């Protein structure tokens, strides 16, 4: 239930934070999908986090490790 | 030929104390208001106000304790609701609702009691004689 | 992109133009748009002009305010003294009716009225607010780390004081400006009596230069003892004092510090990659070259 | 009806504003008036004699006195009316002094006379309709309650018990004693503060007439002067006294205060008695001189490891599953003695209280200097544990301050206790110097000025300047105190090893909640309010509740004890009599006008109204003991089925009608 | 069938279904309740004479409710005050009462003031688009319709026009045209906005019944568990037929209700500004009220007037013998009733001196309502002065932005 | 509290210095006016033996019984009770 922050100023729209998030990958890549909500979607060229109320993230670091030009900061402390 | 007839109904525990304190401190004000002195302003029935206005009060004043400072824990909330409703009735019967007001005067506000007296007198003087006295005939 | 009228008083445009240039560039890089103010003048400088005549102080500050009122925009400032004049006259004339009346019948001779419809902000205050660009956005915009530099902050007096008249919180040991310097990557250091006046306010800079310089020298001694490599500041008065006054201290006394004095907007430009030539660091009395060697 | 009108001159206070002769002639021509007459001082014995003679001669039904305020002289003239063959409540005043003369003195005389005639007419109209009332007498339960176990609470409890009244002593904390138990030495006599209290604590603990209930709160209070139904919350202490253990069946006993439990407990938490400077286990006593030596368990911090019960062994005093028990107690009177706490001085940022290590306040200094405190009585610097050699005392810290952060009043004892602390440091650390940054040394009490002289003689430095700000040296942790020596006329920079703030005091935590439970109001200052600020500093406006101690305003231990005994005497007055008379202003339901709607029932704050069965009809029932005479219900009831005894609708409407009579 | 269902209902008995104004469901439900002994009596309206005479009736023989079938549009009476006065407030006996919107509001006002037992009373509510005074209906038919009134068989307000069925045919005139010419529904009925009594236990009407059942089915809305039980019992014992309502019918029912709300608002406007403003309204009120002969019919007919002795009868308010009575008489009713007036019109229509009591009282009520937010007659909410609250009182004093109660209260 | 009490005053009236005060700090109440009720209470109380214009010549005894001798100075004027 952590909080992710995306630096819009250096986001290129690469979409490798959307493809690599394992909560996004739940809908289409799971047998009998449990939850179909998504943290990121690239609207107007930058990654927007729809997870406003910080309910779905799991601090996995797959998205921080994925962005090619580090731009996603993961906060492990309560918002 | 005309002198305003203003009637005040002041509670015993803050407004009477405040008027007494103003008198003790020798705060002058015009001699136009005469008071009734009930225990709480919760005692003030609507029919008292309406009876005053139909006998011909050019103005009516009801003075009590501040919210949260009633001697009887909550008796001036009842009075406040009653006087809000009285303001509405006088506006809809076509009498000027600024002939009536309710002030919250504490036991230590003799100066504020004097200022209330002055302002009530001024407002009623601006308003003029009440219309009931000629509408009766 | 929030839009503000950019007041731009006397010292930044006419002595330290790199400050205003970096202000516009860095504010645009973060989500802020700084619009020129059309025919603004000296905010009647609060010391040297308020000491003479408070009524003309009110009238001139109100004229500056009604320019941006006609522009229908919120003032943005980069000077603590200009903040005092503009913001405080705005606040006083939003609440004092007889002063509104007096200023309005003075201004009616130039076809101009004050109604009190806009708000006044300091640029660092905007950089700190979270609705507008925040500390995180500043960190995002920073592209050159400026790491390994000890930087001493001078808050000034007219931005934060008196706290019964402002809304910035504690005046005894604020840390907000230290967070903006920490965002840039430079480590802000703490020195003795960090909330002391620089000595240039109130016209003392002009009336008694030795007295003002002694007040400044107390600060410079504390800052050198801490070990600063530059002094950030949010006021062109204080920058002028700390910059010229180092030279006047070197000549009137025998004290040498050679500590560069930079506005926070100049440091923000350096962090965001602007060039020293584009910042006009050659226009300062005190050479910035050692600090540039450290942070570059 | 036959009414007599007696108009006082008040010795020209009224005759110098109106025409008393004209008022009297108007009263004579008024309807229902049998006799109208005047006198210079109607409150004096010839004035009462005049009233009584008039009553006897003219067969008066009622008496109207045109004089000072009712709040000033109802009892006098009601007793004068009684003596004379009338009921006390056939009497009514017309305030023509404090609401006519003193406010219409200047340049307006016939206007004041007309106002006086109007007031006399309204008073006569009411009195022609007043009728007989008899005050209600209610029995008084022969117990008393004292909330607060400080010096003021203990003194009040001992006083009541030795007068013979059974007393409850409620203390929220596990021990009695209060702040004086935390004090080390006492000004101006320099006696061991804790030691003087110890016999009195033993007296309280042993008295058969005192029910000492420590670690207990007051959940709710309902009732009146007669019977107060007070509900107490017995917080889960976790440990059984020997009496309770024997009651529960453990013959071997309960808690004997051996200390094995706290010897084995592994949890360590700050001690609130030592202002946090010292550790204490989860099962603990504040200090070794606590009166009930019973070793509370702190259930917010206990981990239920069960080592304590094994240590206690066969005594079996520890019950880790204990819960908050509730008890309801009926009492006749109540004494409030809640004391005080130190104002939060970390809000004054210029004196770095929380941010600099070596800045403390005066109760922490008193614990540090006490020989039973966290140190061995050795004052050492918090930053490094070294002995200070220069100590500063910031007097007025947060006091006489109108900026909205501090308190606008003087805390009374902070000048005296700062002198005591300066003496203590100068005598305990050889060669140490005390600096007092002061702004009006206030040594007003008995031997206080001599104490001040003696402290200056021993060599404390008195710098008359309020401290401006405090800076901490980065390395030595020394404190640079900046102010101006106003008498010398120069700024100063005194560098001290330890800075002590003489912080202001404020009402204790929860005191406002408790005084709202009991119905007491607050002062401008925020302390509990007294009935009359001059002549009744103990009683409150709500009958049967009395104040004692710092809860009514800051005071030294002598003044606190005098106030506590005064409150005990006032609380004993109605208990010894056993009767008390209530004012007959009650609501009385007229049943054959009540329609049983039940809408008035929720308008009573005191729950005096209810719906009951009388003659098959459901009508409203007034508990005349619970009614207080406010009049809300009777001003509501549309059918006029509620009668207010001395302020009935016919009476008030007669007053209105008489005002508009011309 | 469950508390919110909207149904079509008609009577199994063909004679009951003929004599019903629509499908006879109100008379089948009342008959079933009586004969299965849910209730001990039934208070309904029957014609005593020509259809212009509506007479309330307590019925205990289940054989007499076929006489109660049919709706009388000239029945301008109010039932709940009769149950308090002559049926002991239904404190011992269960009743089932057929009621219009004003009769449901009056039930709730009297139950607030503890004068009836709504645990005992079952309220079958009917939709009401308005009622006409019987004598005014007679004059209407004599003059505007050009018919002898004794000829009329039935007469109803349907689709906003006044259909009468006489020997020869039927006729129709727009009720708005009649109301302009000085006839039509009562004034309070023109101002009324309680069109579907959703506070009752069942709401029956001819609105929303479309198609093959346009005159032989009643639109039922189940508004409570008690009504659901009554309906389910009647359907199971086979006294009543139930089919789920048509969604198009529900939609146009909503539209007609909303249009009736708008028309009520328009009449409220034109009437309340017709009374005047300022000292002109005081001369209107005072000159009208100087006519009162103190018959007390307004007090005895008002649902909200439940007091054993009225304050208008107390000698310190009103002089007993002075006949050109004071304005205090009507000020005492404005003070006591205007906070909860259900606009039933009984005070206006029973006044021998033709004083617009209901117009004055409703003009005050509407804005006591928009001031305090209290809608009379909807549920068990206590009256505004019977329940004063600390937080709300603080709120109204703070909203004035003032230290007293003097100004900045109205717009 | 119910105990019979003797009130000895050397001067012909009770009241003391507060009877001489005009207004009282900090409440500015009329000093004489606030005192007037309590003086009346003392003068009327049946349990108080008010002995004005009287001194204490000698005291002997202890906690139990104090044999106090009073000097009733010659007032020169008789109260109604003494006259009767
Ligand atoms: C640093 C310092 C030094 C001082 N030195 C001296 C000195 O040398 N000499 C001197 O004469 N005076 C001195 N004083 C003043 C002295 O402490 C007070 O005069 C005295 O303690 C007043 O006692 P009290 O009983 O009224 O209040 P407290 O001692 O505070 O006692 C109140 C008691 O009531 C309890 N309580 C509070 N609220 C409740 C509740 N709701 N329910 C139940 N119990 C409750 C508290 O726990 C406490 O036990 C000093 C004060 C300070 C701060
Ligand atoms: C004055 C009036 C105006 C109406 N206006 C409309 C309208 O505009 N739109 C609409 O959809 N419905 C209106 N109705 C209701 C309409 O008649 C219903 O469709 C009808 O009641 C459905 O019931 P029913 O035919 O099934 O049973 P029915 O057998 O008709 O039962 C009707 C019931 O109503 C009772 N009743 C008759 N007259 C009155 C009266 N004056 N007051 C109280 N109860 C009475 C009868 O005693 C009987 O119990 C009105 C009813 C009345 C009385
Ligand atoms: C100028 C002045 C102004 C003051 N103003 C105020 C003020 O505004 N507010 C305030 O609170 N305080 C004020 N005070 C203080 C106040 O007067 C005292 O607090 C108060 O009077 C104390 O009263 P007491 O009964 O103890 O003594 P006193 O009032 O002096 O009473 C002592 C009484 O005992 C009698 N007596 C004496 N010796 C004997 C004897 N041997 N046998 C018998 N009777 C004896 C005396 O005649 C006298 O009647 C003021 C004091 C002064 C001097
Ligand atoms: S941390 Fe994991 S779960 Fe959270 S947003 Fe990144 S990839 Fe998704
Ligand atoms: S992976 Fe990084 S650059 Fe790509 S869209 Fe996400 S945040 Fe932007
Ligand atoms: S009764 Fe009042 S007005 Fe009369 S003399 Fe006494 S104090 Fe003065
Ligand atoms: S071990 Fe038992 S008896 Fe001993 S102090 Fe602890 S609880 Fe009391
Ligand atoms: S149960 Fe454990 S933690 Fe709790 S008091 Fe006993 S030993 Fe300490
Ligand atoms: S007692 Fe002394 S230190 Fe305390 S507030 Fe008063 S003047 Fe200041
Ligand atoms: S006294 Fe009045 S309000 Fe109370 S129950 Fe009776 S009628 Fe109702
Ligand atoms: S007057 Fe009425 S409301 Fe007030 S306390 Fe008495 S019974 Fe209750
Ligand atoms: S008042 Fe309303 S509900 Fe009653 S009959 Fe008239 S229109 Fe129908
Ligand atoms: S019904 Fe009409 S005439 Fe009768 S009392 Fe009421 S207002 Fe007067
Ligand atoms: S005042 Fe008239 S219109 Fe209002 S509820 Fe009573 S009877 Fe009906
Ligand atoms: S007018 Fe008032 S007093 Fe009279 S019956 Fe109606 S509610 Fe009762
Ligand atoms: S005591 Fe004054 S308003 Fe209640």
């Amino acid at each position: 239930a952590f909080a992710v922050h995306v630096n819009m100023e250096r986001c290129t729209g690469c979409n490798n934070c959307v493809v690599a998030c394992p909560v996004n990958a739940l809908e289409l890549n799971t047998v009998n999908p449990s939850s179909t909500d998504k943290i990121y979607k690239v609207i107007n060229g930058d990654a927007v986090i729809l997870d406003v109320k910080h309910e779905l993230c799991a601090g996995c670091g797959i998205c921080v490790d994925a962005c090619p030009y580090d731009v996603i900061q993961l906060s492990g402390q309560p918002p | 030929d005309w002198k305003p007839q203003i009637l005040a109904i002041i509670c015993n525990w803050c407004s009477y104390a405040g008027a007494d304190l103003a008198g003790g401190a020798r705060i002058q004000y015009p001699p136009t208001v005469r008071a009734i002195r009930v225990m709480c302003t919760g005692r003030v029935d609507m029919l008292f106000i309406l009876k005053a206005f139909v006998e011909g009060a050019d103005g009516v004043l009801v003075s009590g304790c501040h919210f949260g400072d009633c001697h009887y824990l909550e008796g001036n909330y009842k009075a406040a609701k009653r006087m809000f409703m009285i303001k509405n009735l006088l506006r809809n019967i076509g009498l000027d609702d600024r002939r009536f007001r309710m002030t919250f005067v504490s036991a230590s506000e003799g100066a504020k009691w004097g200022m209330v007296m002055e302002d009530v007198t001024n407002t009623i003087k601006e308003l003029g004689p009440s219309p009931i006295k000629e509408f009766k005939k | 992109m929030h839009e503000y009228a950019f007041f731009l008083g006397c010292i930044a445009p006419n002595r330290y133009p790199g400050c205003e240039a970096s202000a516009i560039k860095t504010s645009e890089k973060v989500g802020i748009k700084l619009l020129p103010l059309k025919g603004a003048s000296c905010c009647p400088a609060p010391g040297a002009f308020g000491s003479i005549d408070l009524n003309v102080w009110y009238a001139m500050a109100a004229r500056n305010l009604v320019l941006a009122e006609e522009m229908k925009k919120d003032i943005a400032l980069i000077c603590n003294g200009c903040y005092k004049s503009i913001w405080e006259v705005n606040h006083i004339l939003k609440h004092n009716d007889e002063l509104r009346d007096n200023v309005n019948e003075v201004l009616a001779e130039i076809d101009m009225q004050f109604k009190g419809t806009i708000d006044v902000w300091h640029l660092a205050e905007l950089y700190y607010d979270d609705k507008v660009c925040g500390v995180q956005k500043i960190k995002d915009s920073v592209t050159t780390p400026l790491s390994g530099a000890k930087v001493a902050a001078h808050y000034g007096c007219h931005l934060m004081k008196p706290k019964k008249e402002r809304h910035f919180g504690d005046t005894e040991n604020p840390m907000w400006f230290e967070e903006l310097i920490g965002a840039l990557g430079a480590e802000p250091i703490q020195y003795r009596n960090k909330m002391q006046c620089c000595g240039a306010g109130g016209g003392v800079r002009g009336y008694d230069i030795v007295h003002a310089l002694d007040i400044t020298n107390e600060k410079l001694i504390n800052i050198q003892e801490a070990g600063a490599d530059a002094i950030t500041e949010l006021c062109p008065f204080c920058q002028l004092q700390f910059d010229r006054g180092q030279i006047e201290i070197k000549e009137k006394f025998g004290d040498v510090y050679n500590i560069p004095v930079l506005h926070y907007n100049e440091l923000l430009g350096l962090a965001q990659g602007m060039s020293p030539q584009d910042l006009a660091l050659d226009l300062h009395a005190i050479d910035c070259t050692p600090f540039l060697q450290k942070v570059l | 009806p036959r009414i007599g009108v007696f108009v006082c001159h008040c010795g020209t206070n009224i005759a110098g504003s109106m025409s008393i002769d004209d008022v009297v002639n108007y009263a004579k021509t008024l309807p229902y008036v049998a006799v109208a007459d005047q006198y210079q001082y109607m409150c004096s014995t010839p004035g009462q004699k005049k009233i009584d003679d008039a009553i006897k001669e003219y067969n008066l039904t009622g008496v109207v006195v045109a004089a000072c305020s009712p709040r000033l002289h109802e009892p006098t003239f009601r007793t004068a009316t009684k003596e004379g063959g009338l009921n006390p409540f056939r009497f009514e005043m017309a305030n023509i002094r404090e609401q006519n003369s003193w406010v219409h003195m200047h340049g307006m005389w016939d206007e004041a006379t007309q106002k006086a005639k109007d007031q006399v007419r309204m008073a006569v109209a009411k009195a022609a309709k007043l009728e007989d009332l008899v005050p209600k007498s209610v029995p008084v339960e022969k117990t008393a309650m004292v909330v607060g176990g400080g010096v003021a609470g203990m003194q009040a409890a001992l006083d009541l018990a030795s007068a013979g009244i059974k007393t409850y002593l409620i203390e929220r904390t596990p021990t009695i004693g209060g702040r004086m138990s935390q004090l080390d030495k006492t000004f101006p006599t320099l006696d061991c503060s804790q030691c003087i209290l110890t016999p009195k604590m033993v007296d309280v603990g042993r008295h058969p007439n005192i029910e000492m209930m420590t670690y207990t709160e007051v959940e709710k209070v309902e009732g009146y002067i007669g019977n107060f139904d007070v509900t107490l919350r017995k917080k889960a202490r976790g440990v059984l006294t020997p009496t309770e253990a024997t009651a529960k069946g453990i013959v071997g006993g309960g808690c004997n205060g051996c200390g094995d439990c706290s010897a084995v407990c592994p949890v360590i938490k700050p001690n609130p008695f030592e202002m946090g400077m010292a550790p204490r286990k989860a099962i603990y006593i504040y200090h070794a001189q606590v009166m009930p030596l019973i070793y509370t368990v702190d259930f917010d911090s206990c981990v239920k490891c069960g080592l304590c019960v094994e240590a206690c062994g066969d005594k079996k005093a520890i019950d880790l599953e204990m819960q908050d028990e509730f008890i309801t107690v009926k009492v006749g009177t109540a004494v409030l003695a809640t004391g005080y706490e130190l104002f939060p001085i970390e809000n004054k940022r210029e004196w770095g209280y929380k941010q600099f290590d070596n800045v403390i306040n005066a109760l922490e200094f008193e614990r540090l200097i006490c020989a039973s405190g966290p140190t061995g009585g050795h004052l050492v610097r918090p930053s490094d544990g070294k002995t200070p050699m220069k100590v500063g005392f910031v007097l007025c810290a947060g006091s006489r301050d109108n900026t909205g952060i501090g308190k606008p009043y003087c805390s009374r004892f902070c000048c005296m206790y700062s002198l005591k602390h300066a003496h203590q440091i100068m005598e305990k650390i050889p060669g140490a110097v005390a600096y007092l940054f002061y702004m009006d040394i206030r040594s007003f009490g008995k031997m206080y000025e001599e104490f001040y002289y003696r402290i200056q003689h021993e060599g404390a430095k008195f710098i008359r300047g309020r401290v401006a700000n405090v800076l901490e040296d980065k390395e030595t942790k020394n404190l640079h105190v900046f102010t101006e020596d106003t008498l010398l006329g120069r700024p100063v920079d005194v560098e001290v090893d330890l800075l002590v703030l003489a912080a202001a005091v404020q009402p204790n935590e929860g005191a406002n909640e408790l005084r709202k439970k009991f119905g007491v109001s607050a002062s401008q200052d925020g302390w509990m309010l007294e009935a009359h600020p001059k002549l009744n500093p103990c009683g409150t406006t709500t009958a049967g509740v009395f104040l004692a101690g710092v809860c009514q305003g800051p005071k030294d231990i002598p003044d606190t004890v005098a106030q506590a005994e005064g409150a005990a005497s006032a609380a004993s007055i109605p208990i010894h009599m056993g009767e008390v008379e209530l004012e007959p202003y009650f609501a009385m339901c007229i049943d054959e006008l009540c329609a049983g709607c039940g809408m008035c029932v929720n308008l009573c704050p005191y729950s005096a109204l209810s719906l009951g069965e009388k003659n098959g009809r459901t009508v409203m029932v007034v508990t005349e003991a619970k009614c207080k005479g406010c009049g809300t219900c009777g001003g509501f009831c549309p059918g006029g089925a509620i009668k207010m005894q001395h302020f009935t609708t016919p009476q008030i409407v007669a007053q209105i009608d008489a005002f508009f009579a011309g | 069938a469950a508390k919110g269902d909207m149904l079509y209902a008609w009577a199994k008995d063909a004679e009951i279904q003929k004599k019903g104004e629509c499908g006879g469901a109100v008379t089948a439900l009342l008959k079933h309740a009586l004969e299965t002994k849910m209730v001990d009596a039934v208070v309904a309206i029957k014609k005593g004479k020509d259809l212009y005479d509506a007479v309330p009736t307590v019925i205990t023989n289940p054989e007499d409710i076929i006489q109660t079938a049919g709706s009388l549009h000239c029945g301008t009476l109010l039932i709940p005050k009769l149950i308090k006065k002559y049926l002991n407030g239904a404190k011992d006996m269960k009743l089932a009462v057929t009621c219009k919107g004003c009769d449901a509001m009056a039930f709730y006002e009297l139950a607030k003031r503890n004068q009836i037992n709504l645990d005992n009373i079952i309220m079958i509510g009917v939709n009401c688009g308005g009622s006409v005074s019987p004598v005014t209906a007679r004059k209407m038919i004599s003059n505007k319709f050009g018919v002898d009134p004794d000829t009329v068989h039935k007469e109803e307000i349907d689709k906003g026009q006044f259909i009468i069925e006489y020997e020869g045919g039927h006729k129709g005139i727009k009720i708005d045209e009649l109301e302009e010419e000085g006839y039509g529904r009562r004034s309070n009925c023109r101002r009324c906005k309680m069109k579907i009594p959703r506070q009752a236990d069942i709401a029956a009407g001819n609105w929303g019944v479309i198609g093959d059942k346009a005159g032989k089915a009643t639109f039922l809305e189940i508004c409570s568990e008690k009504g659901a039980n009554l309906v389910n019992s009647a359907q199971s014992k086979g006294a009543l037929e139930i089919s789920p309502a048509d969604p198009k019918g529900i939609d146009i029912r909503a539209k007609v209700e909303k249009a009736m709300f708008n028309l009520g608002d328009e009449w409220r406007h034109r009437d309340f500004e017709g009374m005047g403003k300022g000292k002109d309204r005081l001369k209107l009120m005072m000159s009208e009220s100087s006519k009162c002969i103190k018959c007390y019919a307004c007090v005895e007919a008002c649902p909200i007037c439940y007091c054993i002795e009225c304050s208008t009868k107390k000698p310190w308010y009103i002089a007993p013998g002075v006949l050109p009575t004071s304005f205090m008489f009507h000020l005492i009713r404005f003070a006591h009733v205007s906070d909860s007036c259900i606009n039933c019109g009984q005070c206006e229509e029973l006044c021998p001196m033709e004083i617009p009591n209901a117009l004055f009282m409703h003009s005050q009520q509407v804005e006591i309502e928009k001031m305090f937010g209290h809608i009379p007659g909807q549920d068990m909410t206590p009256p505004i002065h019977a329940f004063v609250e600390e937080k709300a009182e603080r709120a109204r004093l703070d909203a004035t932005g003032t230290d007293s109660i003097y100004t900045n209260i109205f717009t």
